[PDB]
């Protein structure tokens, strides 16, 4: 009974949750178009999701590029190998630390702010009065928030990389006196356009669809009580950033193995 | 079609409880129809079945000849341009002041010009009296003023059906002296079908053309005011006035008792 | 279907002054206010607030570059919709 | 001290607007005192000044001999064990069902045993009639039931002062037939000082001992039901009944005309 | 006028915000004690803040320990220096990547969940009805949430480190076949108890007081509207994780320079 | 100050049956219910709901291991507080 049925009870309830989240997105994207009422609304959500998150990625992009330059130099300088520091900074970022750490910092700021907003909008009766005015809430609220999230992440990755590469080029070339020509020339013929640059672009788009979907669904199907929204915000950061670290292992076994 | 909203044989279930056994009501086209009953009986649930926000179990809800639960998602929001609704709690957009709040449902469905969308809603804030409060955000309105701002948003478009839901509460008797005249002079001047749900038995019975009183599972009585004044004897005239016993006046279907008091 | 044309010295209207069809007359509010002494309003079915807010503008453009205008042929449905919205005797001349 | 709440000369300002010019009211100890007036006049602001949630500008608010704005943070919550308050919108704890919601203010200040904290609040849910709804969470109550659950939480402790704030709204006239008797049989049986703020001029005038009517800046009249009825002629008897002009019946202090209508 | 006064207007408003946040904490902590009504409430908030955040730190602790083992091995194995891999994994974590990356993942999950909760509690009238019942909201809501946040971070750091060190010991010793004895013996006499272990403990406590203070203040002095809570949640993750990266540079110049 | 002691065959009470001071009598509810025929209630000032919910228990422990109990000396303040809470004739014998 209890070990047998209650695991059947509590696993079927997950099969409704996957079905409630799929039916939400099909009714949000696949719709009757409007290109001069959603396009002013896309500029607002491209500002809210992206632009306010641009300060946290610039400042935390320089830092993680620096500590791979500091701790990368001190362990390499005994063998007189500091002219291969750029092959460590600009390959940790372009392969793994770029698409992943810029995803966990996106699911934190933008992932919680979308779930705590549509959750509180549902509790302060602004989704019941909007749908009782012949205005679709899945086309007004969810639809310009999905497209502004699948756009803001692959652009925030290349700002995280290009200051991380420059951040390692500040303690390499300038602070610790590695040569200005041997540093960059050893980085250039180790980075290929197909294996290291496009395969970072493919990683960011898959993480953008994943993070934005879980962030809007947990803020739509949330209990509107006090702790209902506080444990839908926790449910966003954990579930959508385990699917980053779960999909990254699958993708890094396919694109680099 | 001869009457706007028709309910064939509607049933409902909130998980375990059984409200709406076999109700069947009709709303004529262009006449104020009241809906009354005890507390917690499902009057707001009756208005939400018509809008399609919840679905019944056993009946058809015919809005102007077509069925509501047999309607797809893209057709439901085309039909819902015909019915507005006042909510019980105000429920207005908190990031948007009153003049941009009344002007919201007719900025979506009417292609009115800019000095005509400013002259229309500056009249809608004079009907309820809330002009000069066209710049306050809806966190510095009072709470009886936040219904008069949500009453202008229910009549901003002038749709074919308006479903009021306790409009007269929290108002002094010089303001609900003119809010009762606004609803009586809207269907008399524009032909708008109203549905008034309230607990002020002298107010809305003076203006409605076909009232409805609800009881435990289904309808108990219904006819024009006069014809519904004392003529149904046993269960009506206990609800309209009186304190003592009839069929289940109040006190939600409680369990035993002593077992409740003594441990 | 809002249909309109003046009789030569009196702006006659026809149809309904709805919010669905109003823009054919809002565009042509310049050649139809000057030289008019009275709005006929004879066979218009009903007037909404998206047709009564126009009438407070269609009178105002005719008051300044023309004769002071008067009204004709109401249903007492644009009067009970005028004391409801508390319109003074300036904007609507009763 | 001879009367509970005394206001010397209170003033208030919501940024720019001037409510409460020079009001001065008193509340006797153990008698129901009404407070009435037009909408948006500051009746809920009058109750929040007494509780200390906002501060006046020009006066003392003497709760039982001591001043409210001259009171520190650790002394204010010691005095606030004497006054409860019903809120306008229900405003009850949404993560906590009704039986654990009524039993909340007397689980903090009374050291009652476990089968006595279960027998006390199973009586408080019988006074309003909401027993058997002791297991529903407060997202499946109706909205007229969510005031009768927040009315039991205002009388759960039996404090020295209860400040009701529209308790009679959204109730059928067989339930506000017994909610008016509950407040009239609480100060008659326990000696609890109530402060009733409402817009039902036949209801609360039948039970109050010293009513108060508010006007534009200050008090307009006060007196027992009879002394305050027919007595004050010009501005009272326009508010209690009537539609036409007196001193500022409604219509919030709006700006100029025309220029609002015409662009 | 406009360039001169409006920068004086908008800088004075920050001087009230620093004063509103200081007066909040003095009234929350410094109080008349209660050790059998706050102690059951501390166990709830130690569960909500800490235990639900323990899965995101374990899974993201192994990952960042692995990529410093993968990209640390490939750049070091040409000089036959793979027996000094542990000096790179267990010194990036114990010095910088431990106290900082476990702070940004704390300000994400726990930082937003505290601000989106006390914000929505303020908007659904549960802080006005609590203070009108002679129950202090700064002693009931803020006070067991501050102490359960200053405790849950220095314990979540040492779980982030001890799986990051083990994560680099999985691709070092097991997967890439570095010797089981030369790996650990080169890590042991490079980690000192005063410079690398206590100075990681001092870093985590300072980040715990900083993150928890900003997370509760932005969820207390928030506008209770729809976008008021969504831009107090964004204001939490940005401001409290710039004070991580701002205090880290000051501390790493004092404890390691 | 709730003061109480029986007269030998009748449980007399004194004071007020508040919620502030009640636990001296809730602990001793075992030796003061058996062998009692009537609750005197003579000089108690007032009864609250934290003193009336006790009385529905102090009668019940005296009904089962003793004589069926009766009441004495009310103020008609524990009767208007009894029809208010709708107490039947089982729990309180009027
Ligand atoms: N999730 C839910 N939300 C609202 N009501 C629910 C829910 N689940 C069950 N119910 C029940 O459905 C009924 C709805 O009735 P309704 O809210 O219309 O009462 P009402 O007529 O508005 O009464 P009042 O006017 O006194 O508020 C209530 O009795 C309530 O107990
Ligand atoms: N932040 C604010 N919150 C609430 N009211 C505010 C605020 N700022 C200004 N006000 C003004 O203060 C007044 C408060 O009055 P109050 O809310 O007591 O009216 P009321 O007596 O409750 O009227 P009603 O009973 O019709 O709701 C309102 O007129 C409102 O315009």
């Amino acid at each position: 009974l209890n070990a047998l049925a209650s695991l059947g009870h509590k696993g079927i309830k997950t099969l409704r949750t996957f079905g409630r989240a799929g039916l939400m997105l099909f009714n949000a994207l696949v719709g009757k178009p409007e290109f001069r009422k959603h396009a002013p609304l896309l500029v607002r959500q491209l500002y809210n999701v992206g632009v306010l998150s641009m300060l946290i990625i610039v400042v935390s992009g320089v830092f993680i590029g620096m500590v791979l330059g500091l701790q990368g130099y001190l362990v390499l300088t005994t063998y007189s190998a500091e002219t291969s520091l750029g092959m460590l900074v600009a390959l940790s970022l372009l392969r793994e630390l770029g698409p992943v750490v810029a995803a966990l910092l996106f699911a934190g700021r933008a992932g919680s702010a979308l779930t705590a907003e549509i959750g509180l909008m549902r509790a302060t009766e602004q989704l019941s009065s909007m749908e009782m005015m012949a205005v679709d809430p899945l086309r007004r609220v969810i639809s310009p928030r999905f497209w502004a999230g699948v756009i803001s992440l692959p652009l925030l990755t290349v700002i995280f990389v290009a200051v991380g590469i420059w951040g390692g080029s500040l303690v390499g070339v300038s602070w610790k006196g590695i040569d200005s020509g041997f540093f960059w020339s050893a980085m250039q013929n180790a980075v290929d356009w197909r294996m290291d640059l496009v395969n970072c672009l493919i990683k960011s788009v898959v993480f953008a669809i994943t993070v934005t979907w879980i962030s809007l669904f947990n803020g739509y199907d949330a209990i509107p009580t006090s702790a209902g929204i506080s444990r839908a915000t926790t449910r966003t950061v954990v579930h959508s950033s385990l699917a980053v670290l779960g999909l990254d292992f699958v993708l890094t076994a396919l694109m680099f193995g | 079609v001869a009457n706007l909203v028709d309910m064939r044989d509607v049933s409902f279930t909130r998980g375990n409880r059984c409200i709406f056994d076999n109700i069947s009501l009709t709303v004529p086209r262009g006449k104020i129809t009241a809906i009354m009953g005890p507390s917690g009986i499902g009057k707001t649930t009756l208005l939400r079945l018509i809008g399609g926000q919840i679905a019944p179990d056993h009946g058809e809800i015919l809005f102007d000849g077509e069925n509501i639960p047999a309607m797809s998602r893209s057709r439901l929001y085309t039909v819902r341009k015909r019915m507005s609704m006042l909510f019980q709690s105000g429920a207005l957009f908190t990031d948007m002041n009153v003049f941009d709040n009344v002007a919201y449902p007719l900025r979506e469905h009417t292609q009115l010009p800019a000095p005509l969308l400013h002259s229309t809603v500056m009249m809608k804030l004079e009907a309820v009296g809330l002009r000069g409060a066209a710049k306050l955000m809806p966190s510095e309105l009072s709470g009886g003023m936040a219904r008069r701002a949500a009453l202008a948003r229910a009549i901003a478009l002038e749709p074919d059906l308006i479903m009021f839901d306790q409009p007269f509460v929290g108002q002094d008797p010089i303001t609900m002296g003119v809010l009762v005249k606004l609803i009586s002079e809207l269907n008399s001047a524009l032909g708008v079908t109203c549905v008034v749900v309230s607990h002020d038995v002298p107010e809305v019975l003076s203006i409605a053309d076909h009232a409805w009183i609800l009881a435990d599972k289904k309808i108990v009585a219904h006819g024009s005011a006069q014809a519904l004044q004392a003529n149904p004897d046993p269960r009506v005239r206990q609800f309209l006035d009186g304190i003592a016993d009839g069929p289940v006046p109040f006190r939600y279907p409680a369990g035993d008792y002593h077992a409740d008091l003594l441990p | 279907s809002l249909s309109w044309m003046q009789t030569g010295d009196t702006l006659a209207l026809s149809g309904e002054l709805d919010q669905d069809v109003l823009l054919p007359l809002w565009e042509m509010r310049e050649e139809a206010v000057k030289g008019i002494t009275c709005i006929d309003l004879s066979r218009v079915s009903r007037v909404d607030t998206g047709g009564l807010a126009l009438l407070l503008h269609l009178i105002d453009l005719a008051k300044k570059q023309g004769n002071n205008v008067t009204l004709q042929g109401v249903n007492d449905k644009v009067y009970t919709l005028a004391k409801l919205y508390n319109l003074p005797a300036d904007v609507l001349p009763r």
